[PDB]
Parts: structure tokens; C-alpha cells; sequence
């Protein structure tokens, strides 16, 4: 008789969380973990306590498992690989059962996968390097608002990159400036320009003034160029009733696009404006301020990647994606595997590129990835030839930082994209021959040339702390 | 400085910031268009249907948030499926050119994977059209 | 003529290093642990921080014309060497008040630690501390209540208060819930609470816990003669959700409802804290996913900066860590930041990274939660720590225990009383808490039971987060 | 395993689930109290006063939250601001006791600084309550 019963006390994480021969499920979440144990503790222990404490255990034994089936809950570290070149690192992969989701809700995934074992004493470092999103978990998602193909259906642009800028000086302009700038900005052949990240309403310019003085530099520039333009207008707010009235607002006025700061301001946050701009259609440009406080470290934190999915899965049209050659680190393999989670349906496993599981988004729309930071006209054939026509390239000081000003600055900007567009669709290697692609415009584009001139010598080059 | 005049500076979207093509450039983005086994289109518009309008907006309430006149053009023939000749667009640009010699006409490219417009620029504006200007006269 | 227009790159620190600048009494300040790239200056690097935190760019733009940069931008007016490293210091920026949206940690967060940790002229950065001046700490609305006012409306005083986190995390139904919530409550616990990832799954949809919960909050109170509450989880996919979460504990009656702050995020929980401000709940923060961002001594954003994000953006409640358990946390680390989120006035103390006197003019205080791996014989340890305003909780502690909850709940409540009693009559917890323990083991049977299983566990390990 | 009934085994907060204060002890506490300049007082209830309950809620709308009628018990007296005299607390604790022999009594402190009681058990239950255990009979 006796079957097994509730026994209290501690007993090692791995009894019950460590399976080796468990056979991932097609609806299974999985996770794969870069993690650094303390000395003294095995990886299986590890690798166990994180499946544990991120699924359905704690540190020591409760009767109230009985009453459920742990079989059925409990999450499974059921593969343990020591990482190459690493003494104590190991890729610890674990596998979530669908049931332990709620339906729709990046916070809850997260809260799960990340929000306690990060701090354990028994582990160094961890950082979440993927996440196996099923098919199944994907379709219980609204998504982004509208996607790469819908966002261009809308502006009736193709062909060719978007252009967009981040107006500067990051702060201190009034709105009326703003506005001014703006105009500037886009009657020289920019799609887009944009309020900065941390541009959302103080002192020196509140939002509804700056809201209303763009309207008129949108409208005037779209008048004037014939095409259409846009200006991403922050909701980014410190409540959610703030950022409505922010998204409100910018419906009323009858502008295309507003922005949001995912991470600062939050997934739930997030969601609910994306599910708005779905239903208003507003065009949701995302930034990603504050990424890299948790995706710069090789050894801790989450990779950019998993930031880029579970954005792609709260809502957003647009999602910066580095340069790769610009002032903010992106290293080019690992950029270019995030991209394709980005904007692509189905995307299989290459480590070459930092992609450990092979991803179906099951038809969810593509997030159109935006290069932006510290780049110029010189960059244009670099730029072009890692994302292809479907991104925004944004020039900020590359287009305010032009001597002859913002229109002259964005007239630059548009001839050397075209120029390169034009050069790759006539079979010209943009890799090689992109310096005398910008040479040969320069020649009847004065504004090309000016911009050339002063930014001829800048390129950022530094050690790449990202490695795969 | 240089200064990007506003006057009459329309423009039109894809490779009109460039000199004029070509035909030898215009023939080679239709070679393009063949290579990567994409559907080759013509589209054209009368003067007052060229440039994106909010005519219709009177009609709304607060909705007209990304809504434009004049996005769609109106169709030369159909789409040409199948098409792995370049010849057989560049002829068709002539025939529509002269159905239609006082209309605006674009050629466009369709991309059936990912469904959307992959290409697209300007092969033909009425000669009456006086709210451009020549690549030397963009700025003063 | 005057200063004019010159398009092109020039160093940041031209701008933005200001050494001899005296700070304002109004400007924010943050204190950034930043490691520069081999060839990049220390000032250049700390130039290139406040800047693109503030008002520039990477090349000279000419709008700076129309405004006065001399007002408005960041300013890196110190550079610290740290001891041990020869190539990691201490950057202290200014940020004029002017800057910053009232009432929004969003807004704050983004210029300070939006853009620049990810460029390539640094390898590495952490914001150590950040001086909220007491202009701007005003533009907030802060916490719902307060550790004063929760214990006013709790009735309870003397004491830290007692939690307790149901077990197995997920995997329960509604009704079970409800079941070893009573369990829990009735042994003595004053709280028990929704695990922060408990929010709303197949096998237990969130208004069938809710309503499970409030019976069981309402038997145990009635049977123990002593207010009861569980802290029931708002967080969910969309404010929509968390709103109509938070509104069904407002029409159910019950206490406190709980919101994890940095996986919902800033802007939803300053929504929520407004409400419960609004409506009387009381709100229970838990801080899951801030071991992401602040276990690392080179880079991210120490846990005492999310402490005080969160004082401002508002919570009843915030996890502090145990020190002693399962979870890191040095100990004078610990008690810095706990000041830092209790008091009201708080002195410069490097040797518990306390980089900036902070005054919070008057803002509530935020109630320090000690939970994760503790158990009985951690009760000493954790009085002497926190004091008797923090609330201590024990999940696997009291759900664990051989008896049952009741029994496990009744052995963690001897546990505190009798440490608590023993402070009082001037015992030192230090020295004597094995011996308080084992004396209160004689007259409680259930705390004996509790002892005996977790003799021998202890969690220490080197410590990753040091000064 | 010992069960822990649920049948009169009412509780009173603080120092409730140690066995009943000696006089030591509660003097201790006095002592406590005096010795970090906190204010003493008394406070007293009538048995059907003593435990909290929710009758009020009866006239409200959706607004019970945190709202429980018994909180508040009758202040003895005044506070002892400026006691620095253990024997003049438990002096009162005699008199507040022996003029209400059939109330629930409990000695308090209050903290000027951070403004909140900071302390706070009960000293006294009238001899007809029947909805408690004693120590040893908590569990069964
Ligand atoms: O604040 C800035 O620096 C920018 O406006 C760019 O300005 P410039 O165009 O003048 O450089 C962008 O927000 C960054 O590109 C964000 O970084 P990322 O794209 O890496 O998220
Ligand atoms: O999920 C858990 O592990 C807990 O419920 C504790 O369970 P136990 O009581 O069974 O350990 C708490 O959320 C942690 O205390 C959070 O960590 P911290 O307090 O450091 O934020
Ligand atoms: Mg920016
Ligand atoms: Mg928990």
C-alpha cells in the first residue's frame, strides 16, 4: 500500500525539473538560457532551478502539488549544452507548457520566464538568449496594428527604403520650433521625422501644442512634395489615461503615425495602445529606449532578439533595429538574424546568427525594422545593402547637422538612397562599388556633395561587446 | 547654401530625385522587374487625380487618419502575369503612352509572396505640367 | 560675428563636460558606473553620456541656436575613479528639472537610461543612484497609502506583518486557491498573495480566483477575530484587463491587489496606483524581472534606483529581498535601499551605496517585503534587518510545512512574535536567536515541526551585486 | 500532525500567539515603550466592540474597501505624553482594569515622529469570553 505521498523538506531542483528525456510538444514555449552557475553547483541543478522557479516550484516541497498534476504544469530543463570557448557557461534550454500563459500578454510570459530567476544565489549570470514562440501561443496575439505590407498600402510608398529623423536638439525646442523643423525636415524628401524617445510633454513645449504645430508641417510638407509624410507624435506618458489622450488626439488631427517607448513605458501599457491604433488606424512606430540596460552583456539579460519577438507579439509597425555601422552597437550577424524574426513569417534555427530556435510566426504581420543613429550619407550603400528596401533609415543630426540646413540635409539623404536603390536594381554590387555610387551623384546633387563633404571621415568602429 | 525651393517642386515618390532615366535606365529596371520574377503593371491618372487629396474627407467623421484621393491610379490592361519578356513591358509603356498622352503613367511591379507593390517610379507626365522642376532647378 | 553655425563632428566634452559646474537644487542627478573603450577618455565618454541623455547628437546640429543649450542640457560635471578598476568610473550627470514630464518615471527613465548604454564608444554601464530633488518628487502622486496609513486601516502595530505566496506557482484551480488561502490565514498569517505570474491561465481564470479568495479572506478574518487580506493580481496583457481586475476587487470589498511593476510597466502602474489611491486598495508591488537589469555590478541599473522609480510611480508594498534566502542581497546594499524607500530623509552613505542624499519631502513610504527561501530560523536574522515595518513572507515556508498551512502559518507567527518580544525586552537577536527559537520550540508543537524540518538549510553564496 | 481548530480560537493581533504576557513581561514592554520616548495609553471595548465586523457597510455604495467597523475601541483617559514613568503606566493599567472589570483592555504607544501606533496588546478580556484558547489547546 502507500503510493507516493507529501514528504516536507528541501530536496535538489533537478528530481523533479531536470528531464533529459522529455519530448518538446509543438505548443510548448521554449527558452533557451546562457547560464553561468556558481561554483560548487551542477548545471543540471542550475539549469532545474530555473525551469522550477520561472514554471511551478519553490524551495522546498508543499502538499498542494498533489492536488493538481505537476506532470502537466511543471516546466522542463530538458537540455543542458556547455557554450564553446566558456568553462562555466552553458545554454540551458527549457520548455513551458501552453497552459501556463495567459492568452495575449507579453507581461505574463515574461513575468514567467523572467522574473525571478534572474536573482538567484546559485547562479553568476543569466541571460535569455531565445524563446521558441508556437504557432499556437502566436494566434492568441492581436499583433502589430498593421504591418510592412498595410503600412506601405497606406502611404503608397514602394521601392526603396523609408526615410525618417529624429528632430534635434533632443530636448529644449519649443513647439512651434519643433514644428519649423519639421516642415524643413520633410519638404526635402524625408517620409518621416520624429519626436525624440524622451520628447513627450514638458516644460519648455507640452505635447497638444507640439501636436498641432506638426499637423501643419505634415500637411504643408505633403502638399508641397506631393507625397505623402508623416511625423511620429510621442504617447509615451506616465499613465495610460495620459498616453490616450496623446494617441486621441493625434486621430482627431488626422496625422498617420504616432510612437511609443515600449520599455520604458511598458508592454501593458503597449498592448492596449497597438489594439487602439488596430482599431483607429494609426501607424505604431515603437522605440526601443532602454534595451540596452538589459541586452548589451554577452553574459546577462535578455538578447535584443527576444525584446524584438515579444514586441512583434504586444504591437508595433515599426521596431529600431540598429544601424550595425552607426554610433550604437549592432553586430551584423546577430542584426541580420533579428531582422528576419522581425519581419519575416517563417524563420529557421542558425546559430551563425544567434537564432537558436526555428520561429513561425503562423501569418502575424512583419515589424518594419528601423536603422537609426549616428549615420550619414557615406553609410547609405552599407545601410541598403544589410536591410533591403523594407526599413526606415532615419537621419537625425545626419539631416539637422547638414550646412545648408534641414531641407538641403534631407534632399541629401533622399538622393543617396535613390541613387543606391537605383545602382542594386541595376545589378551593381553595393558592397563594393557603394563609394562610387555616392561619388557619381555627388556630381549633379550639390546637396549630396555639401553633406559628403563634412561627413566624409566619420565612421564609428569599436569592439563588439555582443558577441555571439 | 543652396536653397530647396518650394514652388512647384512636386514630386513622385520613388527615383524622382534622380536626373530623368533613361531609357537605357528605364529598360534596365524592367530587366530588374523580369529577373526577380515579378509582375510588371502600368497605372495612369488624369492631371487632376496625379497627387494625393481630402476631397472625400467632407464625407467623415474623425476617421480620415492615414485616408488619401488619388492613391489608387487606374489600371493599364492587367497586371501582365507570366511576363519574362522586357520587351513586351517596354511595349506596353508605349501603347498606354499613346492611349493616354496627356496622362500621368507609372510603371509598377507586384510581388504575389508577400502581396504588395515591390517597385514602382514615373515613366510619363503630361508635357502641360508646370509644378515640377528640372534636376538643376530643385534649389537656388 | 558671434557664435554661429559649424556643421561637423566635434568632441562631446566641448559641450558637455562641465567640471567646475555647481549644482542646482532642482537638478536631477545620477551617479553612472561607466566603462569607457580602449582610446575614449573617461570625460569624453562621461560627456558623450550626458549628452545624448539630454540634448545632443553625434554631429553639431543649428537648431541649438533657437534655444540655450547653457539651460536645458545634461551635464557630466564629475568623474570618480573606482577603487579596484583602472578603467571603470563613477560619471555624476545634472539634468535641469525643466527636462523631465511631471509625475512621469516613464519620461525620466527614458532620457537617463534611454539610448545611451547601447553605444559603441562604451563597453559597459550601470546607474548607481539618481538625487530626485524635492521639485520634482511634488509632481508625484506616490503611493496609494503609505506604511502609516496601510497599518491604520490594517489595525495593526507592533509587529511586521506576515505573507505568505500559495504554492505550486501555477497549476491550481480557483477553488484550490481559495482553499489553501484560508488554510494559510487562519494559522495566523496577516496576507498570502497570487504568485507574480499567477495572473489569468486555462487552468485558473483570474474572476474565479477573486472570488474564491474573497471567501476565504472573509472565514479566516471572521474565525481569527484579525483583519485578513490576499493580495490578488492585477497584472495583465492590456490596461483594459488590469483595470477590470482592479475593479472587481474594489466591488468584492477586499483589502489589496498586487501589480508587478516592471513587466506591466511604469505607465500601467502609476495608472493602477492612482486608482487604488482613488478607491482606497491597498497596492502590493513585486518586482519581477529586476534581477535582468540590476544583478550586475558593470552594467544595468541597481535595484536602489528601481526602489525609488517605483516610491514615485506608487506601491503600498515592494519587495526588498531577504538577504539570508534563496534570492541575492548584500546586506548593506539592502538596508541602504530600504531606507532609501521607508524614510523620508536620507543621508549620503557610500558604504550602503547611497551615492546622493535623498529627501522625499513627505512622500509616503513605501513597506519593505522580504520573501523567497526563508524560513523559521531565518526569523532572527530578518527582524534584526527589517524591523518591524516590513512584512515578511513565507510560501514554501508555510505551505511546506508537515502539518498543513495552519499549522505552517501558526509556526512562522510564533516565530515573529517571540523574536519581536525578545528585541523588546533588549535580547540581542544577533547573538541569541538560535536560543529564542529554541525556547519558543518548548510551548509551540507546530513551530517545533517547522524547526526540525529546516534545520539544516541555509543559503550562502558569493555575492555577484558588491559595492 | 496537530490540527488547528478553528472553533473559538480568536486572536488579538500582537503577541497573541505567545503564550499569555506575564506581568514581566507586559512591564518589559512598558519599559520598551518608555525607554524610546514612545506615548503610552489605554484603550477599552465592550465585548460586542471587540472584533471587527462590517455592519456600516450596510449604508455604502461600492466603497467597503479597508472599511471595518471596531477598529477604533474608547481611549482611557488621555495619552501619557511626556511619560517617562513605567509605574505610572501600569498604575493606569490598574485603573482603567478595575473600573472596566467586564471590557477587552489594550495598552498601546504611540510615535509623535512617524505618527502611527507603534505598538500594541491586549491586557485584559473579560471572564465570560468563550471565544478563545488557552496556549495548550490551540491544536488538537
Ligand atoms: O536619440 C537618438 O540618438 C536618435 O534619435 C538618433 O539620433 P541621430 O539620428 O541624430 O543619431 C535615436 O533615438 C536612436 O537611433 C535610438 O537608438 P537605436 O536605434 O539603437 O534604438
Ligand atoms: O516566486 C517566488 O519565489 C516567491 O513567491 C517566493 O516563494 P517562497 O516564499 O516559496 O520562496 C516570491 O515572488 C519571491 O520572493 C520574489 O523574489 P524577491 O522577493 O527577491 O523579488
Ligand atoms: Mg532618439
Ligand atoms: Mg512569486
Amino acid at each position: 500500500k502507500a503510493g507516493a505521498g507529501f514528504k516536507a523538506g528541501v530536496k535538489d531542483y533537478r528530481l523533479t525539473y531536470y528531464t533529459p528525456d522529455y519530448v518538446v510538444r509543438d505548443t510548448d514555449i521554449l527558452a533557451a538560457f546562457r547560464m553561468t552557475p556558481q561554483p560548487g553547483v551542477p548545471p543540471e541543478e542550475c539549469g532545474a532551478a530555473v525551469a522550477a522557479e520561472s514554471s511551478t516550484g519553490t524551495w522546498t516541497t508543499v502538499w498542494t502539488d498533489g492536488l493538481t498534476s505537476l506532470d502537466r504544469y511543471k516546466g522542463r530543463c530538458y537540455d543542458i549544452e556547455p557554450v564553446p570557448g566558456e568553462d562555466n557557461q552553458y545554454i540551458a534550454y527549457v520548455a513551458y507548457p501552453i497552459d501556463l500563459f495567459e492568452e495575449g500578454s507579453v507581461t505574463n510570459m515574461f513575468t514567467s520566464i523572467v522574473g525571478n530567476v534572474f536573482g538567484f544565489k546559485a547562479l553568476r549570470a543569466l541571460r535569455l538568449e531565445d524563446l521558441r514562440i508556437p504557432p499556437a501561443y502566436v494566434k492568441t496575439f492581436v499583433g502589430p496594428p498593421h504591418g510592412i505590407q498595410v503600412e506601405r498600402d497606406k502611404l503608397n510608398k514602394y521601392g526603396r527604403g523609408l526615410l525618417g529623423c529624429t528632430i534635434k536638439p533632443k530636448l529644449g525646442l519649443s513647439a512651434k520650433n519643433y514644428g519649423r523643423a519639421v516642415y524643413e525636415c520633410l519638404r526635402g524628401g524625408l517620409d518621416f521625422t520624429k519626436d525624440d524617445e524622451n520628447v513627450n510633454s514638458q516644460p519648455f513645449m507640452r505635447w497638444r501644442d507640439r501636436f498641432l504645430f506638426v499637423a501643419e508641417a505634415i500637411y504643408k510638407a505633403q502638399a508641397e512634395t506631393g507625397e505623402v509624410k508623416g511625423h511620429y507624435l510621442n504617447a509615451t506618458a506616465g499613465t495610460c489615461e495620459e498616453m490616450m489622450k496623446r494617441a486621441v488626439c493625434a486621430k482627431e488631427l488626422g496625422v498617420p503615425i504616432i510612437m511609443h517607448d515600449y520599455l520604458t513605458g511598458g508592454f501593458t501599457a503597449n498592448t492596449s495602445l497597438a489594439i487602439y491604433c488596430r482599431d483607429n488606424g494609426l501607424l505604431l512606430h515603437i522605440h526601443r529606449a532602454m534595451h540596452a540596460v538589459i541586452d548589451r552583456q554577452r553574459n546577462h539579460g535578455i538578447h535584443f532578439r527576444v525584446l524584438a519577438k515579444a514586441l512583434r507579439m504586444s504591437g508595433g509597425d515599426h521596431l529600431h533595429s540598429g544601424t550595425v555601422v552607426g554610433k550604437l552597437e549592432g553586430e551584423r550577424e546577430v542584426t541580420l538574424g533579428f531582422v528576419d524574426l522581425m519581419r519575416d513569417d517563417y524563420v529557421e534555427k542558425d546559430r551563425s546568427r544567434g537564432i537558436y530556435f526555428t520561429q513561425d510566426w503562423c501569418s502575424m504581420p512583419g515589424v518594419m525594422p528601423v536603422a537609426s543613429g549616428g549615420i550619414h550619407v557615406w553609410h547609405m550603400p552599407a545601410l541598403v545593402e544589410i536591410f533591403g528596401d523594407d526599413a526606415c533609415l532615419q537621419f537625425g543630426g545626419g539631416t539637422l547637422g547638414h550646412p545648408w540646413g534641414n531641407a538641403p540635409g534631407a534632399a541629401a539623404n533622399r538622393v543617396a538612397l535613390e541613387a543606391c536603390t537605383q545602382a542594386r536594381n541595376e545589378g551593381r554590387d553595393l558592397a563594393r562599388e557603394g563609394g562610387d555610387v555616392i561619388r557619381s551623384a555627388c556630381k549633379w546633387s550639390p546637396e549630396l556633395a555639401a553633406a559628403c563633404e563634412v561627413w566624409k571621415e566619420i565612421k564609428f568602429e569599436f569592439d563588439t561587446i555582443d558577441k555571439l | 547654401m543652396m536653397v530647396w525651393t518650394p514652388v512647384n517642386n512636386k514630386m513622385f515618390e520613388t527615383f524622382s530625385y534622380l536626373p530623368p532615366l533613361s531609357d537605357e535606365q528605364i529598360a534596365a529596371q524592367v530587366d530588374y522587374i523580369v529577373a526577380n520574377g515579378w509582375i510588371p503593371c502600368l497605372e495612369f491618372a488624369e492631371s487632376d487625380k496625379a497627387y494625393v487629396s481630402n476631397e472625400s474627407a467632407i464625407r467623415f467623421g474623425s476617421v480620415s487618419c492615414l485616408y488619401y484621393d488619388n492613391r489608387y491610379w487606374t489600371m493599364w490592361k492587367l497586371p501582365m502575369f507570366g511576363c519574362r519578356d522586357p520587351m513586351q513591358v517596354l511595349r506596353e509603356i508605349v501603347a498606354c503612352t499613346k492611349a493616354f498622352p496627356d496622362a500621368y503613367v507609372r510603371l509598377v511591379a507586384f510581388d504575389n509572396q508577400k502581396q504588395v507593390q515591390i517597385m514602382g517610379f514615373l515613366v510619363q507626365r503630361p508635357k502641360s505640367a508646370r509644378d515640377w522642376q528640372p534636376a538643376n532647378k530643385r534649389s537656388v
